[PDB]
């Protein structure tokens, strides 16, 4: 990634904010919704037939979590994404199967999440240096695809 | 296609955009002109400082046609035909260009709407904008 | 919207694959695994080694659905309805793989028939692989 | 790129049999046909109403040359595309205003091209090898966009 200083300054400052439990179960389950075919990957969790069967899922609330929890970390290591998701990103191809175009999904809908929760605190230019995060993010986790 | 839920979920949250519409517009221009520099290529002749006058007026000139959009939700393609013509025959914008607008419209909208961007209007919404991208790039080839 | 030249184009080109559809298929679908190797998280039941049946079958059900496809040209949606369920609801497959497997087979049509693998039954040809994904990605929500 | 010794090999030795005028007059002449929008930046050029129009305009068959001719350059600094673009991605940018987009589109249209010509011997994992070029060249060209 490619932030500059002010860049990561400003994605430092909003994340210190952000309950990751709540915004992991929230961006999670907006994904479930929104792009009903990422589904796919969860018919162990059980009714996922409307909005609030979704959102309101412990499954999906606890998964959301773990998702977002491993993100974070992501953002303590903006400086080696890669080295960092490399046995996630080994995991979702080998083991889960995940196209990871569904991870550039995901970051969207974060987004969109964080502009939900943030509301004007959310800028134009503090949307640029979380777009750039994000994609970073998904391009880590896709490294190890083969 | 949209159903009847998205269709009122598509009113009701742009029923409260009301009078901001053309702010939010030139807000989401903004925001994509930070996030996606590429789609600066299409405004070479624009002023893109922060609170361009024509930013200004290219925002309420697209709120303006989204808005046409709702009001005709059941004839959208004959609603917004002239609206195609121009984008196929003169713009000629990449398709791609319409999912980034679309993403940046949705992220001015859940900033500005916190009470009524529930998951279910968020999906709606999503919806809409990727029938409006579709039928301004109708008439392409 | 496929023309009528298109409609004659891609009658045209398809005319002459013939008896090897199967084989096009196929080849296709491994130029699209080796290419783009994201495109195997969905088939991971699949032996994908080169010259596996599972992927020689499977080339003829594609290629068999394309003949299928190009015989209704004029009625896609009906022709395909069946097929735009099972993708919908059991596949799920992303939309951006669809534009991956068209390429692969461009390039399979053009490696094979140089001679009617003209610009413009090019142009037909990715118009109608366009309009076969739309169909095939139209009921996703 | 991310070029393997045997896939540098089998684009290097392919390459050697390319005739850079043709090819680069096709790959153009296809792009503004296929994706009739990309002739936006071509007003100039002349008539390009029809396939045949396009097919036959020199100043499109000029224009592929020099383009076909900058990318074979290129495939010298297989280990360096940025560097080697660093200049063209600028004038991409701040003078033609061209969307990066565009670049993936004829890369592509390259693709076919080169199938269309050498059929037989353009096997999947050639074809592999070339994915790899192209997306690696759209890339150093559009790095310097701002
Ligand atoms: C920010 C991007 C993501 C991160 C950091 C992430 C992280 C994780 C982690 C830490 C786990 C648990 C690993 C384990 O079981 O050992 C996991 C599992 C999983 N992830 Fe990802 N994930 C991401 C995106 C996604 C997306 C977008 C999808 C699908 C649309 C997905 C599908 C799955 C599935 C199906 C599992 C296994 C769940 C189960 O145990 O049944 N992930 N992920
Ligand atoms: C749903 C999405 C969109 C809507 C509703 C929309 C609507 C409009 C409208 C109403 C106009 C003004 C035409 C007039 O003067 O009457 C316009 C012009 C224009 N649009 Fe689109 N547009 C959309 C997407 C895009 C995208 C994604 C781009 C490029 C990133 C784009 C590029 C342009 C340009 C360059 C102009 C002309 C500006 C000028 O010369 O003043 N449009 N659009
Ligand atoms: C040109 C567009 C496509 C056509 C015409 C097409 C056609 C078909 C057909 C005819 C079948 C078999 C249905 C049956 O068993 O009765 C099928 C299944 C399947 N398709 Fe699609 N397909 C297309 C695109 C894609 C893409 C892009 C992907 C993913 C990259 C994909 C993934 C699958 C999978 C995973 C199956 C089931 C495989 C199995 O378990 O046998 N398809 N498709
Ligand atoms: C393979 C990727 C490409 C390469 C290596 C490339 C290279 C070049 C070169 C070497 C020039 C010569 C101009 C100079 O040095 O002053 C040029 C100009 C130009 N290119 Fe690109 N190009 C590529 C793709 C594209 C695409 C896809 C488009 C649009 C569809 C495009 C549009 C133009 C235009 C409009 C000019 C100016 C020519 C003129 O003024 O007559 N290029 N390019
Ligand atoms: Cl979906
Ligand atoms: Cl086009």
């Amino acid at each position: 990634v490619h932030l500059t200083p002010e860049e990561k300054s400003a994605v430092t400052a909003l994340w210190g904010k952000v309950n990751v439990d709540e915004v992991g179960g929230e961006a999670l389950g907006r994904l479930l919704v929104v792009y009903p075919r990422t589904q796919r990957f969860f018919e162990s969790f059980g009714d996922l037939s409307t909005p609030d069967a979704v959102m309101g899922n412990p499954k999906v609330k606890a998964h959301g979590k773990k998702v977002l929890g491993a993100f974070s970390d992501g953002l303590a290591h903006l400086d080696n994404l890669k080295g960092t998701f490399a046995t996630l990103s080994e995991l979702h191809c080998d083991k889960l199967h995940v196209d990871p175009e569904n991870f550039r999904l995901l970051g969207n809908v974060l987004v969109c999440v964080l502009a939900h929760h943030f509301g004007k605190e959310f800028t134009p230019p503090v949307q640029a240096a979380y777009q750039k995060v994000v994609a970073g993010v998904a391009n880590a986790l896709a490294h190890k695809y083969h | 296609v949209l159903s009847p839920a998205d269709k009122t979920n598509v009113k009701a949250a742009w029923g409260k955009v009301g009078a901001h519409a053309g702010e939010y517009g030139a807000e989401a221009l903004e925001r994509m002109f930070l996030s996606f520099p590429t789609t600066k290529t299409y405004f070479p002749h624009f002023d893109l400082s922060h609170g361009s006058a024509q930013v200004k007026g290219h925002g309420k000139k697209v709120a303006d046609a989204l808005t046409n959009a709702v009001a005709h939700v059941d004839d959208m393609p004959n609603a917004l035909s002239a609206l195609s013509d121009l984008h196929a025959h003169k713009l000629r914008v990449d398709p791609v260009n319409f999912k980034l607008l679309s993403h940046c419209l949705l992220v001015t909208l859940a900033a500005h709407l916190p009470a009524e961007f529930t998951p279910a209007v968020h999906a709606s919404l999503d919806k809409f904008l990727a029938s409006v991208s579709t039928v301004l790039t109708s008439k392409y080839r």
